[PDB]
């Protein structure tokens, strides 16, 4: 759906660094690994919640009521 | 919404929760075996045949839906949402034919 | 539904103590102490405290189920020392310790610049 | 100060990457566990939804509203609901946030614990202020909306341990290490070749003199020397974790020394 | 001021009693929504 809160693992607020990390994509084209480890995600627990995340809401956002 | 005349026939499940329309509006929270969709008919005043909430089942409504058939029949379409969080029990499987429980 | 509220894991529930103490009947000088919710956390912990003391001769903790908050301590004491008085006694030990580490890093914290 | 002593190495609002020495193993576990599990912090606990016709579900939302940290600076300073005389929640035990928003632009309204705004007396105390961390002053993404979909929430914080529920944890990791070289040879090293050669040499060898090969095991060398390494979920200040953590360990073995005391007497 | 039925599609606020068949106005969208409650729900945010 949306951005999980917090890193299922550990619990690093994850549910903060997702609209940062698609600019760390789109904006400034970094790659996901460089931009991941920029957003402070350093152990793989964390950062399998963001890079994994499908953002499924910004198509449910798209039907109208 | 029916209060017992002349049948009685009901269900153990409270009808506290369905609307004056006989259905429980989005949001209310659902449980035990309670009233979802209460429908009467009298047969040849009041004999119950509604639908419950299924037994092990708890929720809380999603959408209720009220429609028209081709033969014009009143339909009615409760959605009622359950979120369910990984116990004991429940099964899980890896990519590679193994499913296990968690113990 | 079977679930029980997580609270009762932290918290006691009716008519249950912190503390039971039972007379270990199969040895002299040892006691058994059921302490209810705690874990881990204190068992492992008062026992390696209990085990550093001399007058000690057996100390072990165990949690004989997942499920519950709750843990058996087993203290021998050496004949005329009390397990109440070795448990109190490596409590404060405790105590005493954590004091220091708690002053201690406040204290290595100051010095920290961020 | 004679018995554990802490020895920095890096110091943020987030972390405290830190060094144990001179304690057992089982109290800078106990330690590293309390953390984890019991440091009391404030967190939604409660939702109540007036309006919500976005495209999550009401559960979904209320899930990842407790999920949203909370300020716990001042937490102590508030009773617990459970302890607290009321009847529910009141400002003594509880602050009381509200989320209102609408999808007003045509563009896609986001939500935001910014969008949290606490509707009870907190006296003072500094407490339930959602924490913002990110550098646009958002915090935590709690929905999307539409144009023309509406989120009226009300929440409620309570003073809660991570052990009730993993949200009212102030610790996010807590690395935690001891021997970097295997000196205890507390583990037996796998294998395909080269015990030494495979094995990636630890943050903490740097820290400790590797071992003589020519050496005897020293069998009578216990564990200490901890390398911890809180880190802050922001509910509260790093410093405050690793300190709470010392701190609620100390009220435990208390609560039992006054049970051992109070287990006498009527 | 009130409603007890949206609307599937328009989501015009509608609100009928009996014998008015299911329909909507100019979206006579056979269907309808059951609108929410104003029984606020509460939620444990575990
Ligand atoms: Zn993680
Ligand atoms: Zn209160
Ligand atoms: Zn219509």
């Amino acid at each position: 759906m949306i951005v999980p809160v917090r890193c299922f693992s550990c619990g690093k607020v994850v549910g903060d660094k997702w609209e940062s990390y698609l600019n760390l994509l789109q904006e400034d084209e970094l790659d996901e690994g460089t931009a991941l480890s920029r957003l402070g995600l350093k152990r793989y627990c964390c950062r399998r919640m963001i890079l994994t995340h499908v953002d499924l809401i910004e198509k449910f956002l798209r039907y109208n009521p | 919404k029916p209060q017992r005349t002349n049948t009685l026939r009901m269900k153990h499940g409270t009808y506290d929760k369905l609307d004056d329309d006989g259905l429980i509006a989005p949001g209310v929270r659902v449980s035990g075996e309670d009233v979802i969709i209460g429908k009467t008919t009298p047969i040849s005043s009041k004999r119950d045949a509604s639908t419950p909430l299924r037994s092990t089942e708890n929720g809380i409504v999603d959408q209720v839906l009220v429609t028209t058939n081709q033969d014009g029949l009143k339909f009615v379409k409760v959605r009622v949402r359950t979120t369910k969080i990984p116990q004991i029990g429940d099964k899980f499987a890896s990519r590679h034919g193994q499913k296990g429980t968690i113990g | 539904m079977n679930a029980p509220d997580r609270f009762e894991l932290f918290l006691l529930g009716e008519g249950e103590s912190k503390l039971k103490i039972d007379p270990d009947t199969k040895a002299p000088n040892a006691v058994v102490i059921t302490f209810e919710k705690e874990d881990h956390t204190l068992g492992n912990l008062i026992r390696a405290e209990l085990l550093n003391d001399r007058k000690v001769l057996f100390a072990a903790y165990k949690v004989e189920h997942p499920f519950f908050a709750r843990f058996k301590l087993r203290i021998q004491t050496t004949e005329g020392y009390d397990p109440k008085d070795a448990l109190k006694n490596a409590c404060n030990s405790i105590i005493n310790k954590l004091g220091a580490l708690k002053t201690n890093f406040e204290t290595e914290w100051n010095l920290q610049t961020l | 100060e004679e018995g554990p002593q802490v020895k920095i190495r890096e110091a943020s609002k987030d972390n405290v990457d830190f060094i144990l020495s001179n304690v057992d193993l089982a109290m800078a576990n106990s330690l590293r566990r309390v953390m984890i599990a019991e440091i009391p912090t404030l967190a939604i606990d409660s939702v109540e939804v007036e309006t919500n016709t976005t495209v999550l579900a009401d559960e979904f939302i209320a899930h990842r509203l407790g999920l949203i940290p909370l300020q716990s600076m001042d937490i102590e300073q508030l009773e617990y609901s459970r302890d607290c005389f009321c009847e529910d929640h009141c400002d003594k035990c509880s602050v009381v946030l509200t989320l209102q928003a609408f999808g007003e632009s045509e563009s896609t309204t986001n939500v935001y614990s910014k969008d949290l705004v606490i509707v009870s007396n907190l006296m003072g105390r500094n407490i339930g202020h959602p924490i913002i961390q990110d550098k646009e002053g958002n915090g935590v993404l709690i929905c999307k909306l539409r144009k023309g979909q509406e989120l009226k929430l009300t929440c409620v914080a309570k003073k809660g341990i991570a052990k009730e529920h993993a949200k009212w944890g102030p610790a996010a990791a807590i690395e935690f290490e001891y021997d970097p070289w295997n000196k205890l040879k507390h583990t037996d090293y796998w294998y395909e070749q080269d015990s030494a050669k495979e094995w990636p040499q630890s943050k903490n060898c740097e820290y400790e003199d590797p071992p003589n090969e020519g050496d005897p095991f020293d069998y009578k060398a216990q564990a200490d020397t901890f390398y911890m390494n809180v880190e802050s979920v922001g509910s509260i200040p790093v410093d405050q974790v690793v300190v709470r953590g010392i701190d609620t360990l100390q009220k435990k073995v208390a609560s039992i020394l006054l049970a051992l005391t109070q287990m006498d007497q009527d | 001021a009130t409603l007890k039925y949206i609307c599937a599609e328009c989501s015009s606020k509608l609100s009928l009693s009996r014998t008015d068949a299911v329909r909507c106005k100019d979206c006579g969208h056979r269907i309808l929504l059951k609108a929410r409650t104003k029984r606020l729900v509460q939620f444990e945010a575990r």
